[PDB]
């Protein structure tokens, strides 16, 4: 019933909220690649919606990071944006962590249907905060039409955080990871 | 073990309870959750569609019964005309044939009433009720079945549409069986092709879904960042 | 039917004036019997619809 | 000696008829149990059996 | 040593290292780079032709499997009838013909999977995506896996045009291997031309070409006005 519901709604926040807390963590990835996965550093751009590539990628003022997952075509996006300068410090195994203003992902291929309709872009305009972010999640539907998750009916709030938003946060930090410990 | 490890290694093992071979303990609790939730929905359709499911469920248990008796009966006969190893061989296989062949009808039962269980939820139309947890649990439950049911005997490339349904539906994609059984699906489907000397675009289409489901199965059972996720992309690529 | 119906393997290894070579004898001749088996009963098929009609 | 001995073996191996191997180990049982039924009356329970290896 | 002799020597390593024959760690190389560039790509006529090519060098990793299969079986064999000298040079000969016409099989299937990436390739009509790095290389790759195919079974002036082909592509001509194969197989064709008493314009243009890229693999190798280079120039002039 509506009891299971807000059981798997909570442990879905949860579960975003955890990852989003790994996710914030990549500023070590500043100062310093796995299979089908390229990485550039740069700064918030544009409209902030979206994650500019320094011609320095190296650079101490980045402050978003890019993240592009290829598979058999562009498969994935994700473009971390983050709150604060970076350490001083050239070393990256003394960085800090430094919450998430925000999170951008694009599905390309490997498309999710929530009740037959294609999440494409998800925007989370509050990665660190309360779990229950779904005011800040929103969601640009094709079959892009804007929506946001917390006017989801809900399954389908549940489905879209389970099948499109936890996937990619968790396919993401652990793709930041792999570059990390590759080269840390 | 950390908050997240242990909530993983939690999840796995109930998971992998979830998609036990069937029993007498799982179908009794599974039954007695299912009754209470239709009390809970209320719904002449889910009722009908839980009474076929149930149904299905006591073929394969029957089915399961008969196979221990049938082979039992077997055991305690006098083979006076097996003076032969290629007579014991032989006898072995009609012995295989017979359970096999009544395997299978128990199969075309069992997923002839899982059709009945899924075109009597089909009648619910009123989107407020389809996304009801009552709904979609059964629905569930007859997908898991009817997609065991098919792989216990080695009908994998009918499992695919039934698991990749499976995970859409209400929360399941979480589950590590799930991408498991997803996974040796379209390996099966992969090594067919290459067999059968079959077009490369299937080819390479089983191989990219057997390695995108057998990266997820990895994630979810091993862990984000284990040398067991770090190797698997690694070797995908 | 066409020739391809089978296997249509063509010259033989050697020198040639071609530039074509027939594949493994073992599987020539066993094209051979897929030869002789589509067309034959594609024969059949024909036979019993004379019978049909 | 030797190759009476190999051509032995491969009498038993190639030794085929409408594509049955009639002598090497495909009896009692080979991929399949089936063996040399054959259906001597018109109708059913007039049966033969054969095997050899 | 000087700056860029360090910076030859490192090349020329890395481009033998490119030519090598292939080995499963090579393949998992060759096709995770060549699996890089598709991707970015995002062109489905490549990604066929990829899916093509990756079929073909597959058919002759299937076949290097089998030819040691074939061997080990074949040594496993007690052979009576082998007792004298001549027997046992019967069934090495016979053991060679059989590997050389199953390679030669595998080499013909695997030229249609390339023949068959190559005509994917072409239907890229668009000059911005054909002058495209992805592009070059794949097209780079499938002709060197033909030119081996082809080099590997002696068939050395069918390597010629397809080397040719492959020179012209993205300074694909600065690569010493590339030059020591036109080299052998333009040497081949002269020698041909000598033993068959063929005609002299041919003898000539077949020395000429290959003096060509016998002095160009040098210079590339060890340098203009390097011993070697001197030594090469020398002798032709």
């Amino acid at each position: 019933s509506g009891k299971s519901m807000a059981d798997t709604e909570k442990e879905l926040d949860d579960n975003i909220s955890e990852v989003n807390k790994r996710l914030r963590l990549h500023t070590v990835l500043f100062k310093m690649l796995p299979h089908k996965t390229v990485l550039y550093k740069g700064k918030p751009s544009a409209d902030g919606e979206r994650c500019e590539a320094a011609d320095k990628q190296e650079a101490q003022d980045n402050t978003c990071l890019h993240l592009e997952v290829f598979d058999f075509a562009k498969f994935k996006k994700m473009e971390l944006f983050f709150e604060g300068s970076n350490n001083a410090d050239p070393d990256p195994r003394k960085e800090q962590p430094r919450n998430l203003t925000k999170i951008r992902t694009y599905i390309y291929q490997n498309n999710f249907l929530l009740e037959d309709k294609v999440i494409s872009v998800i925007a989370d305009v509050a990665p660190n905060g309360e779990p229950a972010h779904n005011d800040k999640i929103e969601l640009f539907y094709q079959h892009v039409g804007k929506y946001i998750l917390s006017n989801v009916e809900n399954p389908i709030r549940n489905n879209f955080k389970k099948q499109f938003y936890f996937k990619n946060l968790d396919y993401f930090d652990k793709l930041f990871t792999k570059i990390f410990d590759y080269n840390d | 073990l950390t908050e997240d490890q242990k909530k993983k290694k939690k999840e796995i093992m109930e998971q992998e309870s979830l998609w036990k071979n069937p029993d007498f303990k799982g179908y009794n609790k599974t039954f007695q959750e299912l009754h209470q939730l239709s009390k809970t929905f209320a719904n002449n359709q889910f009722r009908l569609a839980l009474s076929n499911y149930q149904s299905g469920v006591n073929t394969i248990m029957k089915n399961r019964d008969w196979v221990e008796q049938y082979r039992k009966e077997e055991a305690e006969k006098k083979r006076l005309d097996e003076k032969w190893y290629w007579q014991k061989v032989d006898r072995k296989a009609r012995e295989e044939r017979v359970v096999y062949r009544e395997k299978m009808k128990a199969k075309q039962d069992a997923l002839n009433y899982f059709s009945k269980a899924i075109n009597h939820l089909d009648e619910i139309k009123n989107p407020d009720l389809r996304e009801r947890p009552e709904f979609k649990r059964l629905l569930s439950d007859v997908y898991r079945s009817w997609i065991m049911a098919e792989y216990d005997l080695q009908n994998l490339p009918q499992t695919i549409p039934i698991l990749e349904l499976y995970i859409e539906i209400d929360d399941n994609e979480k589950e590590y069986p799930a991408h498991k059984y997803l996974a040796s699906a379209y390996s099966f489907e992969e090594n067919m092709i290459k067999k059968t000397k079959g077009p490369d675009d299937m080819l390479f289409k089983y191989r990219y879904k057997k390695n995108v489901h057998l990266l997820r199965a990895t994630e979810l059972k091993y862990g984000k960042d284990s040398p067991e996720y770090k190797h698997i992309v690694n070797v995908i690529n | 039917t066409m020739t391809a119906r089978s296997l249509n393997l063509k010259g033989q290894s050697g020198e040639l004036l071609s530039l074509s070579t027939a594949d493994k004898s073992n599987d020539a001749i066993g094209t051979l019997d897929a030869a002789l088996t589509r067309i034959s009963k594609q024969r059949a098929n024909l036979g019993a619809y004379f019978n049909r009609l | 000696v030797s190759q009476l001995i190999d051509e032995v073996d491969r009498i038993a191996s190639q030794a085929e008829f409408n594509k049955m191997n009639l002598l090497q180990g495909d009896f009692a049982r080979g991929s399949r149990a089936t063996s040399m039924w054959f259906h001597i009356g018109p109708n059913m329970h007039q049966r033969e059996r054969v095997f050899i290896a």
